[PDB]
């Protein structure tokens, strides 16, 4: 299971936030403070993976914003990469050419399409027109 | 400035008042509430959280807001002191050993010094049975007359009838509105 | 600018 | 870009060669790698405009260690313009030589600086006087070779005032870096000549002739008591160096005044309206005037002993001056304002900075050991913060509390009641130990000692090394002085350390305590429990051979640190 | 003993950058930026950093931070003095300090830069003497930076001889909970604006209480102040012989004096204030303020700030005269003041909201801050007497000066 | 006029000092 | 009632820290002052601005009982914030958490598909050690329907429940059994993770 996801800009901006673990306001500052400080201060050839806290923290940014997770050390790295790869797409998809600046005004859009997506860490729906389906209908009531 | 919209507004009719529903659980109030809004005796499983509904009636929407009597839930009554403008209180008097509890509640909510506007409201629940007391003997008890500069009225409610709740809300309603 | 860049861009 | 930028330089027309160095310059503010241009721009170097001469002598000096082969191309420019009628084009170009960080270019420049040291332009004389230690600095040697020294030595004793000033600030820059052979100093005359300048001298050259007294070492009262009185008039300066460069000398010639005389305390009384003055600056140097309160607080505290009011702390005054404002109260805390100074630290708790709160909690233990005097309304006042409901006020209470039981415990027994219940479940290691380490001593005015250690008794084989042994100190001097409702609990403790117990430190101490037990009980209570000497607290004063020599450095590095000048300096 | 004066920018930018000896290089700026991050992330951060055997001592302008690179065991203090110097010349050249200046005046800056310090030692620091020499829209340097006379450029000449002086007062109260009073310092500030013709040697007398007492006249109303500090022009040898103020005034506004001794009198407004804060219900601001000044004076623009709760909201204010006024930049209950009579009594009864849900963390109590300014009011007593114009042409000058008391640190701690 | 109090002429020297 | 989209323009148009704090404040005393009226029109820009602040670094501490009221409201741009607010501000830690049991088994009854699922999806992101409690016996009355859409939040509300309460997975066994046929590649994924916790 996601313990945490977050999106954050290469300023250190963060356009997006999701943590799975009830941790206290203060110490979760302090979580996000020394994952942007790790991530701002890697290299390009790390792998993309970090163990943070016993937490295989992957970063992968497509753009100048990246993305980041927090699965535990009990399944394959890879599937956190697909499931973003995935979920970056369904995004483009759901949005049509998603930019940076659509992120911070669509916020609610990507926190409702992220809890349609996954729920408590773990996937809600592998395909990615089912779930496109499913936020438009939802979308659309109004 | 001009107040013709406001008269034109209350030539028909504009207030619409406020209502709180506190209470032990099992007292009454989920029901006494359905019977408000519906007319009808609906069973439902105990209040967890709280109910929100309002009331259209005399041209005033008397919204009511639903507390559970549960003990983890009784410090929580607080959360709806704020922006609150009607308090209606119901009494069990089914339970004896409840009884105490009930009127220590009432004391401590009636302890806070931002509740002070709130009239009160005290509602008879569960008059159907013999064991039930009159409007005067709990009253008695609770010591509803030594509550100084609040405005308390005991009417006795039956849950599986209905009847009383026109009386007091006439009651409610010349209480709150002051005018003709 | 470099935000309003897709991030795919697909 | 680049190609189209050097075709601009290499043109014939002005209009151009302006902006094509106007854009050189801008892209290396803007963070361009223009050296590479560096021989493309050495063409359009001789213009009669003054605007693109400036530029490119900037651009040679932020491009000279970059392109060093590439900068022979100058000396015969630097040398013509070394000659030209106008002052400021000269100036410039001096400057501009001893910038030029270049090992073959330096030993050309020789004859520029000693034609222009000799220069009628006062400009001229400070510009020269400036490349002469910029060259030394470069090159000790070449300086020397070219005799640049007696030249200097003879600018103090000439007109233009700014130009003696900057002589004497180049000659003590390189006296700072020369190894103190043959050294530059003066007699009284060269002394009273620079003073007689002094009054005319700018801000900036007031700091370089005061400066030069603060090497000399007066011989007589006499010489002392002039300088003194030609040093109290620097106190009435606008600029906030001008005055603590007037302080550090007068504190310097302190040394050879008497006190027996009337002019110490003279000096003593004009020196604290100074020090209220400089207190009232702006927030950087607030820093620095508190450092220099303190430096000289350890050497004459009798001046400011009645300034007390200017030491608290202001709202909207800066940490690092909040920080500071503690220390000067507690280093000139004192019986006659201990009531205020009790206020001052009740005020500074009610604060939300955890730093400022452990700050003010350490001042507030430091001035209760300081002065016996106060204790009692110390320790009220402690009492007040734990009953407060502060963890981080909770731990420095218990902490202030701990080290005040083991400095004055004589009549600490009427507090141990409040602490037996004050919320033992802080897990701060520096409050848990202090508290163990209370109870343990103070195991008489308490009924309930034992069970309060058997809380604390649940983790001590995981609690820590310091906290186990506390408790151990505590288990076994409750056990020497009441055995009755302790004999289990020494047994249990020693069983939990000597053979649950991996610390060597801790399982020395165990086995030394079952030991003893075992040996002789009654022997243990004049052994264990015995009466320790006085403590011997940790004096703040620093030593006086450093202050001797921290005096001399006022105003420097080595005073805002508190740090000899050796042991910062790379 | 500054070895480069560079300038940073918000963003960690250095603005721009200018070696004064070149012992350091200038890849450190870099760090300088991470270092001032972790020292003020750990409250370790202070105005002098260090980066290894390089410290980095500056301070915080309007826009950037005007941080200096040194090795040596330089003076810090003469460090600070050349930022100060830097950033009063910026003000007098560029109206505005901000990142707009830099990138757009930067022809001008550079030569200023070279022209005021050369090898980490400064030169020259007035910018009305430096503003004939390096212009942004050359001839030979003036004979006044030369000459002894740094600060006042002979041959100067106008139609009328009129100076304006400002005796401006800064009325400073450390007021404790307990409603006493800690630190109560009344500092003075006599600001003139010099434009006569020539180069006159102005000496200014007051009814100063040393002056009185060396002149036998310790009787009448003189003012003592504790520290009296004098400015450049100021001559330093005549004070100290008999107290004498004579000094050539600058050509435009400079500070002259500033007077600065402890004030024992009674506070000109006495402000009660109660805060009947019910628990997380209501909050009651009983907050009355009494004018202990001079009825003939009027506080022109008082601005009582009253801090108010954080999270208050929905507030009703109940005062009697004046504007009052919560700002939520702010914080607190602005207590504005168009016109105060000396003597007056304004009464307020604040009453605002409180959410139910406590905060998570304290906010601290703010002080009281009064911003009372009344003109045409000298509460220390201290009463020009005189203003020697002598100049060699001889002409009838026309000396003007204006008495201004405003608050100053006139803070008073909460309850 | 002028916010702050209106600006006064100062004197020339103590008179009354000779 | 500020739209979203000019509260994040001013966000950015902001510079220095002191200043973005101010406009943070600033705002948040209009969104207080309007919480405070009971707002019920605009109260979706209001705890949008909310939301924004609170992840842009400000307190949003007094916007609890506004998240609990919008749960429990009718508007389905209101229950979305709510629920937004909720899955946002909310935690075990929060203590207020407590009310939001009745909201919940309030809407797992509801007859549309999105605020039942609302429901659900917040209630496994939030779960509480008690709310799991009295939750359980409607978690297994939705993990017996025949909802292809319904089927894996169902079994993400189990494994979220039986990883707060993991002696309640003795209810969960006579639920998932013959569920391994599953056509829909999301509910195969929902019931093999399940039986991979289990
Ligand atoms: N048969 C009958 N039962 C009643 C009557 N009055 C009260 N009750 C009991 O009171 C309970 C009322 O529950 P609800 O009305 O649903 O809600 P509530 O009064 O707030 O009680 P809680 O949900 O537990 O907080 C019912 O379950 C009944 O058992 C009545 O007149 N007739
Ligand atoms: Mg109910």
């Amino acid at each position: 299971m996601i313990h945490f996801i977050l999106l954050f800009s290469r300023q250190g901006k963060l356009r997006l936030q999701k943590w799975y673990i009830t941790l206290p306001d203060k110490e979760r500052k302090k979580i996000t403070r020394e994952i942007v400080q790790i991530i701002l201060s890697r290299g390009h050839r790390t792998s993309s993976f970090v163990d943070w806290k016993e937490l295989k923290l992957v970063y992968k940014r497509y753009a100048s914003l990246y993305f980041c997770c927090a699965i535990e050390n009990q399944d394959n790295e890879l599937l956190t990469l697909e499931i973003v790869h995935r979920y970056v797409e369904l995004l483009d998809k759901y949005f049509g050419n998603v930019c940076e600046l659509d992120i911070i005004f669509n916020f609610e859009k990507a926190y409702f399409i992220l809890d349609e997506f996954i729920i408590g860490g773990e996937i809600q729906e592998t395909s990615k027109k089912i779930a496109v389906k499913a936020i438009e209908d939802s979308d659309m009531l109004q | 400035g001009n107040i013709f919209a406001n008269l034109f507004k209350g030539l028909f009719g504009k207030k619409e008042m406020r209502i709180l529903m506190v209470g032990l659980d099992a007292a009454g109030k989920t029901t006494i509430l359905y019977k408000l809004k519906l007319g009808e005796i609906v069973t439902t499983i105990p209040t967890i959280g709280f109910n929100v509904e309002t009331v259209e009636y005399k041209n005033i929407s008397f919204t009511v807001w639903d507390v559970g009597g549960q003990d983890k839930i009784r410090p929580l009554w607080r959360h709806y002191f704020q922006n609150t403008q009607g308090l209606i209180f119901v009494v069990d008097s089914n339970d004896r050993e409840r009884v105490n509890e009930a009127r220590e509640e009432l004391m401590r909510m009636l302890a806070e010094d931002e509740l002070r506007d709130a009239v009160l409201l005290v509602f008879a629940n569960k008059q159907d049975l013999p064991n039930a007391m009159n409007a005067a003997e709990i009253t008695d008890k609770l010591g509803l007359h030594s509550l100084r500069h609040r405005n308390w009225y005991i009417q006795a409610t039956c849950a599986t009838s209905g009847d009383g709740l026109y009386e007091g809300l006439d009651w409610l309603s010349n209480q709150l509105r002051n005018q003709k | 600018k470099g935000e309003n860049t897709s991030l795919l861009h697909p | 870009e680049i190609f189209e930028l050097k075709a601009e330089l290499n043109s014939d027309k002005k209009e151009k060669k302006k902006e094509a160095v106007k854009k050189v310059i801008a892209s290396m503010t803007v963070g361009k790698d223009v050296s590479a241009l560096f021989p493309d721009v050495v063409n359009c170097m001789q213009t009669d405009n003054l605007e693109l001469k400036k530029l490119v002598y900037l651009y040679l000096m932020n491009y000279a260690k970059s392109q060093p082969d590439m900068a022979i191309m100058a000396v015969n420019t630097f040398v013509k313009d070394c000659e030209d009628p106008n002052p400021l084009i000269r100036a410039l170009a001096v400057r501009t030589m001893g910038c030029i960080r270049v090992d073959k270019i330096t030993e050309y420049l020789c004859e520029p600086l000693r034609k222009c040291l000799k220069d009628e332009d006062p400009y001229v004389r400070k510009t020269a006087a400036v490349c002469v230690a910029k060259l030394h600095d470069i090159n000790a040697q070449l300086v020397e070779d070219q005799g640049f020294l007696d030249t200097l030595k003879d600018l103090i004793s000439d007109s233009n005032p700014m130009v003696v000033a900057n002589a004497v600030a180049a000659l003590s820059e390189i006296a700072e870096s020369h190894p103190s052979s043959n050294l530059l100093d003066l007699n009284p005359q060269s002394i009273n000549k620079l003073l007689t300048a002094l009054n005319e001298c700018t801000e900036w050259g007031q700091i370089f002739i005061l400066d030069c007294l603060a090497n000399y070492m007066p011989k007589d009262d006499r010489e002392a008591q002039s300088i003194c009185e030609r040093v109290t008039p620097r106190l009435s300066h606008a600029n906030s160096a001008v005055v603590l460069s007037a302080v550090k000398v007068l504190m310097k010639f302190m040394e050879m005044l008497s006190k027996d005389l009337d002019y110490y305390g003279t000096l003593l009384k004009k020196l604290a309206p100074p020090l209220v003055t400089l207190l009232s600056a702006e927030p950087e140097l607030q820093y620095v005037a508190l450092r220099n309160i303190n430096l000289i607080v350890q050497k004459r505290p009798e001046i400011l002993k009645h300034e007390m009011k200017v030491f608290f702390v202001k709202y909207n005054d800066p940490i690092y001056v909040k920080l500071e404002k503690l220390d000067i109260m507690i280093r000139l805390a004192s019986q006659a304002n201990i009531a205020q100074v009790l206020a001052e630290l009740r005020e500074y708790a009610t604060e939300v900075d955890v730093d400022f709160v452990r700050k003010a909690v350490r001042a507030i233990g430091r001035c209760a050991i300081k002065v016996e005097q106060s204790a009692e309304r110390c320790v009220s006042t402690l009492l007040d913060l734990i009953q407060t409901k502060v963890n981080y006020v909770v731990q420095e209470a218990i902490v202030v509390i701990k080290d005040i039981f083991r400095k004055y415990p004589n009549k600490y027994e009427s507090v141990i009641a409040t602490l037996c219940e004050n919320l033992d479940s802080l897990d701060e290691p520096e409050a848990r130990a202090a508290m163990i380490w209370i109870v343990g001593e103070y195991a008489e005015r308490i009924d309930n000692a034992d069970e309060l250690l058997e809380s604390f008794l649940e983790g001590f084989h995981d609690k820590s090394t310091q906290v186990q042994l506390q408790l151990l100190t505590a288990i076994v001097k409750l056990f020497l002085k009441k055995p009755t409702e302790t004999q289990e609990l020494v047994q249990q403790v020693l069983s939990l350390a000597t053979q649950d117990s991996d610390n060597p430190d801790l399982r020395d101490r165990g086995y030394i305590y079952w030991r003893l037990l075992s040996t002789d009980p009654v022997a243990a209570k004049e052994v264990v429990l015995a009466e320790k000497p006085l403590i011997s607290e940790e004096t703040d004063l620093i030593e006086p051979t450093l202050l001797d020599e921290l005096i001399c450095y006022i105003g420097t590095l080595a005073s805002v640190y508190h740090k000899p000048p050796s042991a910062f300096v790379e | 003993s500054a070895s480069a004066v560079y300038v940073l920018d918000l963003k960690g930018k250095v603005l721009i950058c200018r070696n004064y000896r070149g012992d350091v290089d200038m890849s450190e700026v870099e760090h300088f930026m991470p270092i001032l991050m972790e020292k003020e992330e750990e409250g370790m951060l202070s105005p002098i950093l260090a980066h290894g055997g390089v410290r980095f001592m500056w301070i915080k302008h309007n826009n950037l931070y005007l941080v200096a690179t040194s090795k040596k065991n330089a003076c810090v203090s003469l460090v600070f003095s050349f930022l100060y110097k830097v950033v009063q010349v910026f003000s007098e050249y560029f109206k505005e300090l901000e990142e707009e200046s830099i990138r757009d005046n930067f022809v001008i800056i550079y030569e200023l830069l070279d022209e005021l310090m050369d090898f980490g030692y400064p030169q020259t620091t007035d910018s009305k003497i430096l503003q004939e020499y390096i212009t942004q829209e050359a001839p030979r340097p003036p004979a006044t930076v030369t000459n002894a006379v740094s600060w006042r450029s002979e041959g100067i000449k106008y139609r009328k001889n009129e100076v304006f002086l400002d005796v401006i007062e800064a009325v400073n109260l450390l007021v404790s909970a307990n409603g006493n009073v800690l630190r109560s310092e009344i500092v003075g500030s006599i600001k003139m604006r010099v434009f006569l013709s020539g180069m006159p040697e102005l000496r200014l007398g007051l009814n100063d209480k040393v002056l009185f007492d060396n002149t036998g006249r310790g009787k009448s109303k003189s003012v003592e102040l504790e520290d009296v500090k004098f400015h450049q022009c100021v001559r330093l040898s005549r004070f100290e012989n008999d107290r004498t103020i004579s000094f050539i005034p600058p050509d435009g506004e400079f500070e002259l004096m500033s007077y600065r001794l402890n004030t024992h009198v009674k506070p000109l407004i006495w402000i009660e204030s109660v805060i009947e804060k019910h628990s997380h219900s209501r909050i009651e601001y009983m907050v009355k303020a009494k004018s202990q000044f001079k009825r003939r004076s009027t506080a022109n623009n008082v601005e009582i700030h009253i801090p108010v709760p954080n999270d208050a909201d929905s507030p009703k204010f109940k005062t009697t005269v004046g504007s009052v006024k919560w700002v939520p930049e702010n914080s607190e209950i602005v207590w504005s003041v168009k016109s105060f009579p000396g003597g007056k009594e304004y009464l307020m009864r604040a009453h605002f909201g409180l959410p139910s849900v406590e905060a998570e963390d304290k906010e601290g109590k703010p002080p009281i801050s009064v911003k009372f300014e009344i003109p045409y009011f000298t509460t220390s007593g201290i009463q020009v007497r005189y203003l020697k114009i002598i100049e060699k042409s001889g002409y009838q000058a026309l000396p003007w000066v204006r008495y201004i008391t405003q608050n100053g640190d006139y803070q008073l701690r909460t309850q | 006029d002028r916010k702050g109090g209106s600006y006064s002429q100062a004197a020339g020297s103590d008179s009354a000092q000779s | 009632p500020i739209r979203l989209r000019e509260l994040i323009r001013t966000i950015r148009t902001a510079r220095t820290q002191a200043e973005e704090r101010e406009m943070i404040q600033k705002e948040c005393a209009a969104i207080r002052s309007s919480f405070r009226e009971e707002d019920n029109t605009y109260r979706c820009r209001n705890v949008a601005k909310l939301l924004y602040m609170h992840m842009l670094g400000y307190p949003a501490h007094f916007g609890q009982l506004e998240c609990l009221k919008l749960i429990a409201s009718q508007k389905f741009t209101d229950k979305r914030i709510g629920y937004l607010g909720a899955m946002l501000l909310l935690d075990e830690r929060q203590d207020v958490h407590l009310l939001m049991t009745n909201c919940i088994k309030n809407d797992l009854n509801h007859s549309t598909q999105f605020v039942q699922g609302l429901a659900l999806c917040t209630l496994g992101c939030m779960g509480s050690s008690e709310m799991c409690r009295d939750l359980a016996g409607e978690v297994e009355k939705l993990l017996k329907t025949s909802n292809s859409y319904l089927r894996k939040k169902a079994a993400l509300c189990a494994v979220h429940v039986i990883r707060k309460v993991p002696e309640l997975m003795e209810m969960f066994l006579p639920a998932t059994k013959n569920l391994l046929n599953e056509k829909n590649h999301g509910v195969l994924h929902t019931s093999v993770v399940l039986l991979t916790e289990m």
